């Protein structure tokens, strides 16, 4: 029952019975998502398998421009994008 | 019967005919004509302007055009595009050598003539990029 | 103006003994557990 | 109009934009230009 719910059964699977009293509206969560950075012009892939958090965001779009970290190109074209400089 | 017409200009420049020792800061965004004896000249480097790139998967060629604040006149925003090895699709992209378009940059050092330079003063030098 | 270098790789060893606690194994006895339970005659999650 | 400063940056390029901090438009159109965002 939902009143023996206790901190013994956080992060566990618990079955419970009851009744709804209300459905909220379909919000729309990111499950793959392309991200361009502003002025780098980086472009980015982020893949979500995890949707079912709430109040927080468990992926969030990278600080920084992962260009520079990953050294892709060989000429590698001090220069830097910002904070957050990804639009998707 | 594509690439754009430049200019180059003669004639009397008046106050505008300097040296390398008398540009001074003045002299800053005009057009001057310096003469002068050339001491170094550096090695003819290819620049890269467009890119031109493949993609096997979709087979298609994209590009990419790259500037610096030297080949304006007038400043623009600085905004550097990365080298494209990817497509927005995430496919690898192989470098169409041949395709690409490289201009030819070369710099140069002019300094005051020996025959106009004071006779005991260490001369001034100049960059010039062609 | 070279392209990114790429990296691949290819199974040739037994490497170390598989554990149960890895991540792999788990993946496989599920997908085991998918393809081979039988409720009274039938794969009923590969029919699913 | 002060020029005497050797080894240093006595007048730099502000560090962050000033269109915030002015209000100059009644419009005012969170947005951040970033860190040194101004070009000579
Ligand atoms: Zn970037």
């Amino acid at each position: 029952p939902l009143r023996d719910l206790d901190s013994e059964h956080v992060s566990k699977i618990v079955r419970l019975s009851g009744i709804i009293i209300s459905t909220s509206v379909l919000s729309s969560r990111a499950t793959y998502l392309s991200i361009m950075c502003r002025n780098c012009r980086h472009t980015t892939s982020i893949t979500i398998n995890n949707f079912n958090s709430i109040t927080g965001n468990t992926v969030s779009l990278p600080r920084s421009c992962l260009s520079t970290i990953e050294s892709e190109s060989s000429m590698a074209n001090k220069k830097n994008c910002g904070p957050d400089p990804y639009i998707i | 019967p594509r690439h754009p017409w430049k200019l180059s200009f003669k004639g009397s420049f008046g106050a505008h005919a300097l040296s390398p020792r008398t540009l001074t800061a003045q002299h800053l965004n005009k057009l001057v004509s310096v003469e002068g004896i050339v001491t170094k000249t550096s090695l003819v480097r290819p620049k890269l302007i467009r890119s031109v790139h493949y993609a096997a998967k979709t087979g298609r060629f994209h590009y990419r055009d790259y500037t610096d604040a030297t080949t304006t006149l007038t400043t623009r925003i600085p905004t550097p595009a990365i080298y494209p090895t990817e497509d927005t699709e995430g496919n690898k992209l192989t470098t169409e050598y041949g395709y690409s378009t490289f201009i030819d940059h070369q710099r140069i050092t002019v300094q005051e003539m020996p025959e106009m330079a004071p006779a005991g003063q260490l001369p001034r030098s100049i960059d010039v990029i062609l | 103006s070279f392209d990114r270098p790429e990296i691949y790789s290819a199974p040739v060893l037994q490497g170390e003994s598989p554990n149960d606690d890895d991540n792999t194994e788990i993946i496989k006895s599920f997908k085991n557990f998918i393809l081979e339970f039988r409720l009274d005659s039938q794969f009923i999650y590969r029919d699913q």
